[PDB]
RNA sequence: ACUCCGCCGGCACCUUAUGAGAAAUCAAAGUUUUUGGGUUCCGGGGGGAGUAUGGUCGCAAGGCUGAAACUUAAAGGAAGGAGCG
């Protein structure tokens, strides 16, 4: 990754998935990056989202739904939405 | 799974976490042990024996009233058999497959399963003998096994 | 009493059967089951069907350009669910067949590149949901109790077969996409009309 | 023809908000939410 | 349920209820004695009282019982 | 002249997109060729393996195709692979030529010992299998060269692998297992997490979100 | 028979990384598996898992975090000197950079690197990476 | 090649079935790979029940019906036309047809 | 006796791949070049050949054990979307 005086060799960094944390390859075409709009006090879309990625292996186990589920009742907790 | 056969079964008992007797069990760690050595005179064995204390008198685990297992007590008394109960039951097997076997020469089953048996009191005989449970120079023979029990 | 916007939606999902699911239940679908009663059905719990609607609309509005999106139903019921929920939303529908080849042959006229997918029930929408795993589109699906999950990014747990359960479900969703850009007035309350999205059969 | 389907709107919508049947496992289903005093969920 | 929507250290006490004796995350018995004079609920003896089964011995309309 | 018909055909037409890896950041299908022409177009390098005729008996004789396996790269950590089977030797060398640039991947490089220079050697233990063919690649120190047979080692020059080990296990004759199973674990270089990947994710606007307004224009 | 719980406590954890699960039981437990745990979580590849005591020899539930590759013993255990370590690494790791060997020595179960610091040597346990 | 996962019969958990003779050739088949049919039918064929319907000396008289169980060996099923030979995917439909 | 929920054990079946495989196919034939839970038997191109010989068992039929000379370039296995092809 970095050389011995501190450069990058590398082309770029693959995605991580939020779920399982497997890297996200570049021909890994089942994999999708999601977005959850955030809201304001009224309810109205702020311009502001949280990022979720998701390879082909968990979307293609069925276990994707339940996974966004977690990861959501833990992230809005966080950053004030409910 | 079994020793002798395909079987896979897992039923078994499953002791509670509590080590300790109940608070409601009032008898007393010498009470027990005197029932104990009560009934060994009777001639039951310590299977035998735990059975009755937990199915008429509550004690459903005697280590946790008296802190020893029921054979240990016995033998505190001298009264554990010179042969080991586990042990003597195999061989009452054996013997009552070899009084049947010796009137049905053609029952080829039951030939098989004294095969079996003899083989587990051999095994068995061979452990009780390297803990020196059994004499050093006891042997099971077929000739004189019916004399031993019953 | 006054009723809250959650209160008067599941009130509106439980008179149109949104709650009542198959006799078979998917074993990724059991978390938004409630009970079976003796009769073998399974009862889904509205309350986290409403919260999934909410989730979806958070992930609708966050879309810059509605014509990416694409909603589709296979069987009639959700027909004209899909073309309502398209005019109000502003998304691109498609009712009927699904043509193979849509979201992956570049050369056909009927070609496509959603950012995202709306689909009625993943069992009867198998195809598109199938094409749609090789072009990275996220997809959303309401999803019955035995519905399978695979390549289901968010499930929506309701009824998707009766009349009534497909066509409320999208005159809640499009009302919350419409609410969360401040389109409408907030509140359970809609000026249109919901039976304008129930099947009309000949 | 789009008035077949669009302008064809009854005066009383098919969902009726009272009157609501609903079942044993509904109502229990509807107090775990804390929402067992809905005007128009009544027992069958 | 699936894994990930489950804990092993805390589950529900209604599963651990229904799992089998020994897989449950601490083994514990099934069983329980009674006053009516304490008595097995898996008595292997009869005691007529109680009647010995397969399972839980079958005990009579007649007296009743007290869990302890 | 080039008339794109993707998203991604308009971007890289229109300038947006200026590199590969921000299209394998995303995993974006690539379906025309003209784009890897305008990212990475100058510095590729096509070569023709083989030239392999494929039979299927018919009543009046039997129909002879050609399959042309065509390899190119830039030598530096892009390789791509495609295969053609057409009736013309001519056509399938051209038709396999567009295939292997819409395949083409990023090849990760590592050192094998001090991180002194330039990467030149896999980063990791890997493997690939095609058909019974694995083929398997462990690092080697700088001036080892490629150790590998005809078929793999002109693979690894196109991706830039300067000093690699390699062994085989299977029917390596079979060329179209082979060159695909040294395709296979090349590919493989960036799904290997190893701790220095382990820092946290920091997402960006896919190339389809950052410029909507762009696309949903229609270009005329 | 149950011949090297370890490898039934490794061979758990694998599976069920690879299945991207977030804990998984591993039964039964000892204080070999303990430590070989404590070398992969002082590491960074396992997050916090905690022994439950069931009076006959306890279970262990571990979370995991998605960085673990993989986990394997090395069976029979085998005797490895100081200068024979650098032969077993450029066998059992992916590179000569990351990926620990699991050595038990008479000074503690400790990985290849604490090894080769104290200079002792022993046997192999296992490896993960 | 295995051509069935049943092999041709239905055997599970037990070494040995004692075989039956076919209905039409009399060749021993296992019990188990036999195809079995149970036909009835009436005694009196449609084209006489009018015949002899009228000529019954009993004012209220069902007609019985014939019972017979045929069991075929492959090769007779096949011959007859009991069963045909179907393409790959129908193998596996157990289901009897309409 | 029947109905509903569940637990353990058994003969199986159905769907599916995130797996494996040359494939057929397999929920094991999976957890294997990212190669190591324990243990027994057993194979090393096709023939000659389960033959000759020696030994051993059997009343016999034969069983068990078991070669070489020589010969040969094959014998053999599966057979835009989908398939390694
Ligand atoms: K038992
Ligand atoms: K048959
Ligand atoms: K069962
Ligand atoms: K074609
Ligand atoms: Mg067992
Ligand atoms: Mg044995
Ligand atoms: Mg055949
Ligand atoms: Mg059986
Ligand atoms: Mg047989
Ligand atoms: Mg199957
Ligand atoms: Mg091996
Ligand atoms: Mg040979
Ligand atoms: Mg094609
Ligand atoms: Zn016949």
């Amino acid at each position: 990754m970095q050389n011995d005086e501190g450069q990058n060799m590398d082309l770029y960094i693959p995605r991580k998935c939020s779920a399982t944390n497997r890297l996200i390859t570049s021909k890994d075409h089942a994999s999708v990056q999601l977005n959850v709009g955030h809201l304001d006090e009224s309810g109205v879309y702020t311009g502001q989202f949280t990022t979720y990625a998701l390879c082909g292996f968990i979307r293609a186990q069925g276990d994707a739904d339940s996974a966004m589920d977690r990861l959501w009742q833990k992230k809005k907790a966080e950053v004030g939405q409910q | 799974g079994r020793m002798h056969s395909r079987g896979k079964g897992i039923s078994a008992s499953a002791l509670p976490y509590k080590r300790t007797p109940p608070s409601w069990l009032k008898i007393s760690a010498p009470d027990v042990e005197d029932n104990i050595c009560k009934f060994a005179k009777k001639g039951l064995t310590p299977s035998q024996i735990g059975v009755i204390l937990r199915d008429s008198h509550g004690i459903a685990q005697v280590k946790s009233v008296t802190g020893s297992k029921i054979l240990r007590i016995l033998k505190a008394h001298g009264l554990a058999p010179e042969i080991p109960e586990d042990l003597y039951h195999l061989i009452k097997k054996a013997v009552a497959i070899r009084k049947h076997l010796e009137r049905n020469r053609k029952d080829k089953d039951s030939k098989f399963r004294l095969i079996l048996v003899e083989s587990r009191i051999h095994r068995l005989a061979r452990y009780y003998k390297k803990t020196k449970k059994l004499p050093p120079v006891w042997k099971y023979e077929s000739t004189t096994a019916s004399t031993l029990v019953a | 009493r006054t009723l809250s916007t959650k209160e008067a939606d599941i009130q509106m999902m439980l008179a149109a059967e949104v709650h009542l699911g198959t006799k078979n239940c998917d074993f990724q679908m059991e978390r938004y089951a409630f009970k079976r009663r003796n009769d073998g059905i399974y009862i889904i719990n509205l309350g986290k069907t409403w919260e999934k609607l909410q989730m979806a609309a958070r992930v609708i509005v966050a879309i810059e350009n509605p014509q990416d999106i694409i909603v589709q139903s296979a069987r009639p019921y959700g027909q004209r669910a899909v073309l309502k929920f398209a005019q109000y939303t502003g998304a691109h529908a498609i009712a009927g067949r699904h043509t193979p080849g849509t979201f992956t042959n570049q050369l056909q006229t009927s070609y496509s590149e959603p950012r995202l997918l709306i689909l009625t029930d993943p069992r009867t929408d198998h195809q598109p949901i199938k094409e749609a795993a090789l072009g990275n589109i996220p997809t959303i699906a309401f999803c019955d109790t035995d519905s399978p999950m695979r390549y289901v990014d968010i499930g929506i747990p309701a009824n998707n077969k009766g009349k009534h359960s497909i066509g409320v479900l999208f005159w809640i969703l499009a009302r919350m996409v419409l609410q969360m850009r401040g389109a409408i007035n907030q509140g359970p309350k809609w000026d249109v009309m919901v039976d304008l999205f129930f099947y009309r059969e000949p | 023809e789009r008035e077949r389907r669009m302008d064809f709107v009854p005066e009383e919508s098919a969902i009726k908000t009272d009157l609501i049947e609903v079942d044993k496992e509904t109502l229990d289903m509807l107090s775990a939410l804390g929402m067992s005093d809905l005007p128009g969920v009544v027992k069958q | 349920v699936l894994p990930n929507d489950v804990d092993l250290l805390n589950p529900p006490a209604e599963h651990e209820k229904k799992k089998h004796k020994l897989k449950r995350l601490v083994q514990s018995p099934n069983s329980f004695f009674m006053d009516v004079t304490t008595v097995f609920s898996h008595s292997q003896t009869v005691v007529v009282l109680c009647q010995p089964t397969g399972g839980r011995a079958r005990l009579i309309e007649g007296c009743s019982f007290r869990r302890k | 002249k080039w008339v794109p018909v993707t998203k991604l055909g308009r971007l890289v037409k229109d300038g947006k997109i200026r590199s590969l890896e921000q299209i394998y950041l995303h995993s974006l299908p690539i379906k025309e060729f003209q784009i890897i022409d305008t990212l990475i177009g100058p510095s590729l390098k096509d070569e023709v393996m083989k030239i392999m005729p494929v039979q299927k008996q018919t009543r009046a004789g039997q129909r002879t195709r050609f399959k042309a396996f065509v390899v190119v790269g830039d030598g530096n950590g892009h390789v791509g692979l495609g295969v053609k089977c057409s009736k013309e030797v001519a056509t399938a060398i051209r038709g396999g030529i567009i295939l292997a640039k819409l395949s083409v991947i990023p090849v990760r490089r590592g050192y094998w010992g001090n991180k002194i220079g330039k990467p030149h050697t896999v980063p990791c233990k890997v493997t690939g299998k095609c058909g019974s063919v694995t083929v398997r690649m462990v690092p080697a120190p700088r001036g080892a060269g490629i150790v590998a047979a005809r078929v793999p080692k002109k693979v690894l020059q196109f991706a830039g692998i300067e000093d690699v080990f390699t062994s085989s296990r299977g029917s390596t004759k079979t060329l179209g297992n082979f060159v695909k199973a040294t395709f296979d674990c090349l590919m493989k270089t960036y799904g290997f997490l190893t701790p220095d990947f382990w820092k946290e994710t920091r997402f960006t606007k896919s190339p389809f979100q950052e410029y909507f307004d762009i696309l949903a224009k229609p270009a005329n | 028979v149950r011949v090297s719980v370890l490898n039934d406590a490794l061979k758990s954890m694998y599976n069920a990384e690879k299945a991207g699960k977030a804990q998984v039981e591993l039964r039964p437990s000892s204080k070999v598996i303990i430590k070989f745990l404590i070398v992969m979580q002082k590491h960074g590849y396992i997050g916090d898992f905690q022994y439950v005591d069931d009076h006959r020899v306890g279970k262990i539930v571990v979370e995991l975090n998605g960085r673990l590759n993989k986990c394997g013993v090395i069976s029979p255990r085998f005797d490895v000197g100081v200068a024979t370590i650098e032969g077993w690494t450029a066998r059992l790791l992916p590179s000569r950079q990351f990926g620990y060997i699991v050595l038990t020595t008479s000074a503690g179960i400790m990985d290849h690197e604490e090894a080769r610091r104290k200079n002792v040597g022993g046997k192999v346990l296992g490896f993960f990476y | 090649t295995f051509k069935r996962r049943n092999g041709g019969r239905n055997k599970h958990g037990r070494g040995h079935v004692k075989f039956i003779r076919c209905s039409n050739c009399g060749k021993c088949c296992p019990k188990d790979k036999a195809i079995k049919r149970f036909l009835v039918r009436n005694i009196v064929e449609q084209a006489a029940v009018r015949d002899v319907q009228e000529a019954c000396a009993f004012e209220l008289y069902t007609l019985p019906k014939l019972y017979l169980k045929m069991q075929y060996c492959v090769s007779c099923a096949i011959h007859s036309k009991v069963v045909r030979v179907r393409s790959r995917t129908d193998r596996r439909v157990r289901e009897p047809p309409q």
